[PDB]
């Protein structure tokens, strides 16, 4: 919950995932990360399709 | 029940189905991801 935490933050932060969301989120199921995903990527402000 | 729209309550409260003694409202929108 600490590494995983802290190399989603040097991630999300390059300004080129904007559309490449779908990193972040593989990036956040190769750790379990449950909260951080539920609250910084399926909160229905970014535009995704399902 | 199909009509295209652009008073109403007559020919859908008598002729249709009851009154209506409560009426809630959820305003969502077309938003594909919930």
């Amino acid at each position: 919950n600490a590494i995983s935490f802290a190399l989603y933050k040097a991630f999300s932060t390059n300004e080129h995932d904007r559309d490449n969301w779908n990193g972040q989120l593989k990036l956040l199921l190769e750790w379990n990360q449950l909260d951080l995903a539920s609250d910084e990527i399926f909160t229905n402000d970014r535009n995704w399709e399902s | 029940k199909y009509i295209r729209l652009s008073t109403l309550y007559d020919l859908m409260t008598q002729h249709w189905h009851l009154k209506t003694p409560n009426l809630v409202i959820s305003v969502t929108g077309g938003a594909k991801n919930f």
